[PDB]
């Protein structure tokens, strides 16, 4: 990944 | 296959228990961070966990609990405090980082007293916002008791909530609620001290020591169980406490439930007393099981002499599996003796082990270990006479004056100890009176010596922080199992130089008449300690006379409501009279 959001 | 640990734990525990356990896990380490900070992080963790229950491939879900917990603790703890002990831990990588956290739980933190508002204010708050009211209950507790058994804390939380749900629909709200609350408070303090002993044992004496303790207690409780069953439970029970004492709250809560579930599924192989426990809901189930009565022991158990003393093969059978052989011996001795304290059983097993190590190395081992049970008689009579003598003392004295007796005794034993600490330990030692002397003597020793183990462990934990008494350090470090006899054996410290007479210590004001009964006795007991530190040779008789004059003086000045000059004048008159003895 790395990234993040919160999705959810 | 559970590619995401957080989702696994969330599914096993349910959203409600998970949110609560997370809040606990952070507050026990981050004890000085304010309430709102913990609220915010709890919500973020929940948001994240819910994310993963849906899609396990989402960001960061395949990471470990240690890595996740570490990362989150560090960014929270360093936000305001950029350099600190947690800053040091956070320069480490896993796994050294997770272990570094262990030293950053403060045991008796500098934290304000918790003062309850009016009954009416509490219930409006409880009605006006339930979730926050209850989280504040968890937060304020976890941070003051960083070693609280987390699954048990959830249980208290259930009972705290239930108290409010009942008592604020009630016709006399305060007469309903305050008794329910004060009992939880006292139970919570007693629960927390029990775990602190578990964690201290595990840390200062090792897994093996804890496992021995567990084999003893579970064999007394479940005497019909086969030895291999006890060993399984001991192993699971030890994994549970290792996980909570090292901060892995989600894992130890899940693993405690599985343990309750196992036990209820195997009642027949374990005990006949678990039937009511096992019909209760999840949190009460685990609580009930750990409090359950001893089962009857099986009918015609042979004496241990055949297998462990008279056989010529003791040494060969010991060497094939020493921990199994001693475990069996402990199991056999414990299951036949519910009337012995656990620490005494451990004391007995350690004596047996010591004898075998010595005897199996000597020329004729059989003639050497033949007498080993004769060594147990003195070890059994010592505590039996301690309890009997002290219960007689408590019977005529009551809890308050019984505490004063133990106050003088331990002040003369370890005068180097700070007065506040001496007052607290002595007050807690004195609660064995109410707690244990009512039971028939056939159950007194386990009640008493096991409770005293908890109290002394608090003394050791307090003292280690700021050490001043070499004798205290020796008694705490030399043997977990022998702490209580080590202290009882202490003679009066005749090397101690008396404290100089300072007239302010023994001056008292009318401000003592406004205090709660508990806070007034502590001030009276502080003075008794400082008197003994001033004249350590004063006799039990002379000190009783003074404390009776003192209590008179204090109650003979509260009823006065004069210019309160009663303390200044009648008090210097009390000091002349005390000098008379
Ligand atoms: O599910 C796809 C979606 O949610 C998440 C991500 O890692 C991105 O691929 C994106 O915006």
């Amino acid at each position: 990944g790395y990234x993040x959001x919160x999705x959810x | 296959a559970h590619k995401s640990e957080v989702a696994h734990r969330f599914k096993d525990l349910g959203e409600e228990n998970f949110k609560a356990l997370v809040l606990i896990a952070f507050a026990q380490y981050l004890q000085q961070c304010p309430f709102e900070d913990h609220v915010k992080l709890v919500n973020e963790v929940t948001e994240f966990a819910k994310t993963c229950v849906a899609d396990e491939s989402a960001e960061n879900c395949d990471k470990s609990l240690h890595t996740l917990f570490g990362d989150k603790l560090c960014t929270v703890a360093t936000l305001r405090e950029t350099y600190g002990e947690m800053a040091d831990c956070c320069a480490k990588q896993e796994p050294e980082r997770n272990e570094c956290f262990l030293q950053h739980k403060d045991d008796n933190p500098n934290l304000p007293r918790l003062v309850r508002p009016e009954v009416d204010v509490m219930c409006t708050a409880f009605h006006d916002n339930e979730e926050t009211f209850l989280k504040k209950y968890l937060y304020e507790i976890a941070r003051r008791h960083p070693y609280f058994y987390a699954p048990e804390l959830l249980f208290f939380a259930k009972r705290y909530k239930a108290a409010f749900t009942e008592c604020c629909q009630a016709a006399d709200k305060a007469a309903c609620l305050l008794p329910k609350l004060d009992e939880l408070r006292d139970e919570g303090k007693a629960s927390s001290a029990k775990q602190r002993l578990k964690c201290a044992s595990l840390q200062k004496f090792g897994e093996r020591a804890f496992k021995a303790w567990a084999v003893a207690r579970l064999s007394q409780r479940f005497p019909k169980a086969e030895f291999a069953e006890v060993s399984k439970l001991v192993t699971d029970l030890t994994k549970v406490h290792t996980e909570c004492c090292h901060g892995d709250l989600l894992e130890c809560a899940d693993d405690r439930a599985d343990l309750a579930k196992y036990i209820c599924e195997n009642q027949d192989s374990i005990s006949s007393k678990l039937k009511e426990c096992c019909e209760k809901p999840l949190l009460e189930k685990s609580h009930c099981i750990a409090e359950v009565e001893n089962d009857e022991m099986p009918a015609d158990l042979p004496s241990l002499a055949a297998d462990f003393v008279e056989s010529k093969d003791v040494c060969k059978n010991y060497a094939e599996a020493k921990d199994v052989f001693l475990g069996m011996f402990l199991y056999e001795y414990a299951r036949r003796h519910p009337d012995y304290s656990v620490v005494l059983l451990l004391r007995l097993a350690k004596t047996y082990e010591t004898t075998l190590e010595k005897c199996c190395a000597a020329a004729d081992p059989h003639e050497c270990y033949a007498k080993v049970f004769d060594e147990f008689k003195p070890l059994v009579e010592e505590p039996q006479n301690l309890i009997k003598q002290n219960c007689e003392l408590f019977e005529q004295l009551g809890e308050y004056k019984f505490q004063n007796a133990l106050l003088v005794r331990y002040t003369k034993k370890v005068p180097q100890v700070s007065t506040p600490t001496l007052v607290e330990v002595s007050r807690n030692l004195g609660k064995v009176g109410s707690k244990c002397c009512k039971h028939p003597e056939a159950k007194r020793m386990p009640c008493a010596e096991d409770y005293l183990s908890v109290v002394l462990n608090q003394l050791c934990v307090l003292h280690e922080k700021t050490p001043v008494s070499d004798r205290v350090t020796k008694c705490c470090t030399e043997s977990l199992v022998n702490r209580r006899p080590c202290f009882s054996a202490l003679e009066v410290d005749e090397t101690y130089v008396p404290k100089e007479f300072n007239a302010e210590t023994f001056t008292f004001h009318a401000d003592i008449c406004t205090l709660s009964e508990k806070e007034r006795q502590i001030k009276k007991q502080t003075a008794l300690v400082e008197l003994v530190k001033h004249k350590p040779k004063a006799t039990k008789e002379q000190l009783k006379a003074v404390m009776d004059d003192f209590a008179a003086f204090v109650e003979k000045c509260c009823k006065a409501d004069d210019k309160e000059t009663c303390f200044a004048e009648e008090g210097k008159k009390l000091v002349a009279a005390s000098q008379a003895a």
